[PDB]
Order: C-alpha cells, then structure tokens, then sequence
C-alpha cells in the first residue's frame, strides 16, 4: 500500500538516523492515524487536527527536554 | 443538444472537483493511483490536471485554461479551474430554468466587463518603481518554504536583473528576456552571479589557447560525417574568417569532431561545444547575431559574431563558465547561476526563482495590486450582485447567478484552514460590505481579520486573466451544442 | 505519575518504568534501564511527521 510505502520510508530514514525506534515511531503514527480519523470522524477538519498534532508535539519535546 | 450540455456540464464539473480541495497554502495533497504504477503525491493543482487522463472535451477545455492560467501569470492555477466548475454548475440551475444559452454567455461577458473594472479601478495600485514592494511580495511567495532563507540571495538578484534592463515590450513591461539564463551542477547556492550577455555551461576542453578579446564567433550546424569534399573545408573557412569560439552542433552525425578534424582545429585550438539544447539555439542567435545556417557555402565574412570577452574560467572554483559580453542582443531569459551540491536546492531554487519572475513580471505589466485570501472574490460577489440588482433585463438573474458562483474560493479556502465554511464566508461578505475592500481569511493563525496583519498580497493580473478565461471558457462550453466524430 | 503534578513535594516520582520481570511498576532510573534523549526526541519527531503526511492524503473518491 502507498501509505504503507510511506511510513516505511520514514522508519527506514529513522533508522538510518538513529537507529533503535522503528517499532516504536511506527507503532505510535498508526495510533496516532487511528485516533486522527476517530476525530474526523465526528466533523473535525484534518488541518486542525494536524496544527494540534504539532503543537503537541512542540510541547512533548520541551516537556521531556525539562524532565 | 442538451443532452450533450448536460454531460460536457459534468464531465467538466466532475473533473474541477479533483482539484477543488486543493487550493490555499493549507491545500490538501492527492493520490490518484490512475495509470501503470504511479505513486502521485503533490498539491499542485496544475501537475494533478495534467496528469489526470483527459476523455471529455470538457475536461481538455478545463486543461486549456489551467495551461493557458499557467503561462500568462503563472498563479491561480487552481482557481481558474474551481471558477469555471462554480459558474457551470450556476448555469446549470439557469439552463433547467429555460434560459437559451446566448443569453447566459452574453450576461456572462458583461458581468465580466463589470468585474475586471471594478476590481481594478478601487484596488490598490503601486505608483512609482517601488522595488521594496515587489520585495514584499516576493517574500510573501518565496518564504515559508525551503527557500525562505534563500529568499535574500534570490528575490534581490532578480530585481538586479529587472533594474539593469527594462525592457520596452508590453507596454514597457519586463518580458521573460532581461538576460540569458545559466545553470551548472554542483558548488554551493551562495555561487549565485549575474552576468551580461552570453554565457556558456558546455564542457570544453582546450589545452591552447581560447581567450581573445575580438572574439569572432559562428555558428557551422555542418559537422564531420562519414563518406575529404565536406570535412576540411569548414577548417580553411574558419582560418580565413578567423573565428575562435564556434560552437558544434551534432544534427548532422554524431562524429562531429574526429580526431584529424580536431587536430586540424589544434592548429588554432577553437572552442569546441557540443550538446546545445534546440530551444536555446536560437536565443543563442538572437544573442550573437548570427543566423543558424547549417552550410558552410552560405557562412562568409558577414557571419561573423560580436563579443569582448570570452574565458574558460573555472567560476566558483570548479565552474567552468563561458561568459561573452558586449553582444548585438543578448538577453534571452532571465539569468539565474543554479549552483548547488544538494538536488533540492537545484530544483526547488529554480521552481521558486520562476514563480518570482513570473510575479515581478505581472505586476510591471499593470502596476495594480490587490490583497489576496478570498477578498477580491468576496467583493466581485457583492458588487456584480449590486449590478444585477440595478441590472435590468431577464440576464439580471444570469448576472447574479454570477457573482453567487464568484463565492467558491473564499468558501473553499476557509474550509481548507478548518473554519465553518459557510459562517465565516458570510461573516467576511459582511464586515466587506460594512467595511472595507482589504477583508479576507486569515489561513494560517486561525482567524479572520483584515490584510493589515496578513498582507498576503497578490498583483492583480493573476486574478483579471484567471476571471478572463475562465469567463471566455463556460462561453465557449455553453456555445456548444453537438460535438460528432467520424471525421 | 499523577502525583508528579498534583504534588509538588512528590517531584522525584517520575521515572517509574515497566519492570518486565515481576510485572510491576518500578522506580526505573534507580534500575537503569535508559535511552537517549535523542533517540525519544526525534522518534517522536518522525511519528508526528509520517502521521501528519498520512493525514493529509486523504481527499480522493474511489
Ligand atoms: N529492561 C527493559 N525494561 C523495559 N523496557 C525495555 C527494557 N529494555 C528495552 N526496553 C524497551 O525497548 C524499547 C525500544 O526497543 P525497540 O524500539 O523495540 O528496538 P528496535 O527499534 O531496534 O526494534 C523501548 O520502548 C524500551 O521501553
Ligand atoms: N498565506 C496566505 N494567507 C491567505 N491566503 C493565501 C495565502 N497564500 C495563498 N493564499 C491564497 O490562496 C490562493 C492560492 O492560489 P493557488 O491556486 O493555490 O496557486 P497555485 O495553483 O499556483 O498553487 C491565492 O489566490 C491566495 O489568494
């Protein structure tokens, strides 16, 4: 599957980063991707969801880089 | 008849809505698995359009305008196409309410008239050269990109090329031929230069000499081919002429130099240049002077070239560059060093650098401005419908099926940003008509506000020439009656 | 973890693992078990990336 395709690359360009985490960082989009669509589900635009995402994730570093 | 309205109607419609969520800098991207294995992955509307298979003529119609959009201006690639879908499925309403389809074209051509002069005459124009303004604009199109940092070492080079030349064509307006452009593979974007007249990026290699001030230059298309009576006498031509850059074309025969040729053209160690792409041939002529003559019994002392200066110097270090200056008439197309080791800074550089060409150029062509997200269609929808209103005629309803259909891209572009397309399109034709022209959608910090904060900004020549054909286009769509094969 | 943030005396609660063996929550940096700031970091990175680019591919009819 082409979406398939895609999180594949990106697990393979992480692992070629830093190695340990494909699992992980694979695990955690399908999560995502499932709770998204939930969302959209009930007549919430992707693109909130999306600038939601990212501010979530911008607090997550800054929360683990004083943690 | 109708019958066929009908499903040139839906066919173009249809194919308007592939792209219809596409627009605004918060476009959604698209996959379309239609072909033999493409993993299409983009938000362009124009590379979506022209991949999509075409069947209907309709569809070929929408194409056109897309391609025709493209070229003129370059932006509103996709608003055009989303335009032209709106007014169709308007007309539909007017087609099943017995109205024949002259009148609509005809109410169609005169709320175009309305539309382009009152968007032009209470927008916003620019008055005096004002190159900090096309700055603004540029920035407002050349960041938020990869290209964002890039913009201070591309958007001024331009405007450098535009100041050194402009060019009497169009109503004084700078075309796309200030100064010929180049582009070599590797260093660095910050290798960036502009130069003056011809330059060339083909591989030479002389271990002579190739530097002479009165560089006579010609052009002889005719090369070595396998049979003595055509292959030495272009040599004794050149010798008498004494030509020392002379480019090689291979539309004879591959073997263009041999070996004996090229010792033969040892003996003054001419400039060897092979693989010149056909398009740039003859702007290479135009350039010189020279005609593209492919016999060497036409070539005489009147095909000889004008040039200063002409070195095979490694530019950059490891560039090597012909740069000829002091030309009949060089300025082909605007000159811009594509250098850089990264393949994204080659491609994307380059799309960014003619967006901005093609930006700078539609604003000199008409030195009107107006402020982009949905705020010139808004305001077409209110006043072409104030018109129709004061419109007499049974077109009236024609008129303002018009300017309701102009409501789309508002609509879409607050959709696109997660807003309630219909409360927030409707609260800005409010505080617009209540208040001022600048009102529009505030796409990316979630909101509605005026321009002052945003200041998007946009020429308005992309907006008259996509309002223009796509107008020109449902006229000729509504004109159809019978379309017959079997030629 | 909940008293992390809802007791402010309690702060050095917050690296309670998973304790694989017995099946229990463990104080985990006194066990040792740790990764890379970096690693976590940009792992999350790149979830929140493919997520997002995922998320947009989504306006087709078939
Ligand atoms: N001793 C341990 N106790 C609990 N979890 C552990 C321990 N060692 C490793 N892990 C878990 O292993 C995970 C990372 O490994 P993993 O991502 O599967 O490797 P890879 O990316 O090579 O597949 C982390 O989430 C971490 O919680
Ligand atoms: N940052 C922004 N804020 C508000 N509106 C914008 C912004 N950027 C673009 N727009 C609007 O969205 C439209 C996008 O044009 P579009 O058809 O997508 O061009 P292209 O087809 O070349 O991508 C423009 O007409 C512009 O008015």
């Amino acid at each position: 599957h082409p979406a398939a395709k895609v999180l594949c690359e990106l697990a393979d360009l992480q692992d070629k980063e830093v190695g340990d985490g494909t699992t992980s960082v694979v695990i955690i989009a399908a999560e995502l991707l499932k709770n998204a669509d939930e969302l959209v589900k009930q007549k919430i635009h992707p693109t909130s969801v999306i600038s939601g995402y990212r501010l979530a994730c911008k607090e997550a570093v800054r929360y683990i880089n004083e943690n | 008849p109708a019958q066929i309205r009908f499903s040139n109607i839906s066919a173009a419609k249809a194919v308007a809505d592939a792209i219809r969520t596409s627009l605004g800098p918060k476009g959604m991207d698209k996959m379309i698995q239609d072909g033999k294995g493409d993993v299409t992955i983009t938000n362009d509307g124009a590379t979506i359009l022209k991949q999509m298979q075409v069947l209907h003529p309709a569809a070929r119609m929408l194409v056109e305008l897309s391609k025709a959009q493209d070229i003129e201006a370059g932006d509103g690639t996709t608003s055009v196409v989303i335009i032209a879908g709106s007014l169709l499925d308007s007309c539909t309403k007017l087609l099943q309410k017995g109205i024949h389809p002259t009148i609509i074209s005809e109410s169609f051509q005169k709320a175009l008239e309305k539309g382009i002069e009152i968007l032009t005459d209470m927008s916003r124009p620019v008055e005096l050269s004002d190159r900090e303004t096309l700055l603004n604009s540029a920035t407002t199109s050349l960041n938020s990109k990869v290209v964002s940092q890039y913009s201070s070492l591309l958007s001024p080079m331009s405007v450098n090329a535009v100041m050194k030349v402009i060019d009497p064509a169009t109503a004084t307006s700078v075309d796309l031929r200030d100064i010929k452009i180049v582009k070599k593979l590797g260093g660095t974007i910050d290798d960036c230069e502009l130069v003056e007249g011809l330059v060339l990026t083909q591989k030479v290699s002389n271990s002579g000499i190739t530097r002479v001030e009165k560089a006579k230059i010609g052009l002889i298309q005719f090369c070595l081919s396998a049979p003595r009576a055509y292959i030495l006498n272009l040599v004794k031509q050149i010798k008498k002429t004494g030509c020392n850059v002379l480019l090689i074309q291979k539309s004879i025969l591959r073997d263009a130099l041999s070996d004996l040729a090229l010792h033969f053209l040892n003996k003054m160690k001419i400039m060897v240049i092979k693989d010149i792409e056909r398009e740039d041939i003859e702007f290479i002529c135009k350039t010189i002077g020279t005609k593209p003559v492919a016999h060497i019994d036409q070539f005489t002392a009147d095909m000889l070239g004008s040039a200063e200066l002409a070195e095979e110097v490694n530019l950059n270090g490891s560039g090597k560059l012909l740069k000829i200056t002091g030309c009949a008439s060089p300025g082909k197309t605007v000159t811009i060093v594509v250098r850089g080791s990264n393949k994204l800074v080659i491609e994307e550089a380059e799309r960014s650098i003619h967006d901005a060409l093609c930006v700078i150029r539609c604003l000199v062509k008409k030195r009107a401005l107006i402020a982009g997200g949905g705020a010139p269609e808004i305001e077409l929808a209110l006043r072409l419908t104030e018109y129709s209103r004061t419109l007499s005629g049974m077109e009236s309803y024609c008129v303002r099926a018009f300017a309701d259909a102009m409501e789309v891209i508002p609509s879409t572009l607050a959709e696109n940003a997660g807003l309630n397309p219909i409360s927030t399109v409707t609260e800005l034709r409010n505080r617009h008509a209540q208040g001022e022209k600048t009102a529009g959608i505030n796409v990316r910090k979630g909101g509605i506000s005026n321009i002052l904060e945003e200041l998007v900004v946009q020429p308005l020549l992309v907006s008259v020439s996509a309002l223009t054909l796509a107008t020109e286009t449902v006229r000729s769509i509504l004109k159809i009656d019978d379309v017959v094969n079997t030629r | 973890h909940n008293e992390a943030q809802v007791n402010p005396e309690r702060k050095n609660l917050k690296w309670i693992g998973l304790d694989l063996s017995n099946g229990k929550p463990r104080d985990n940096k006194q066990a040792g078990v740790f990764e890379p700031t970096i690693v976590k970091v940009k792992s999350l990175k790149f979830a929140t990336e493919a997520a997002i680019t995922i998320l947009r591919i989504d306006d087709l009819i078939k």
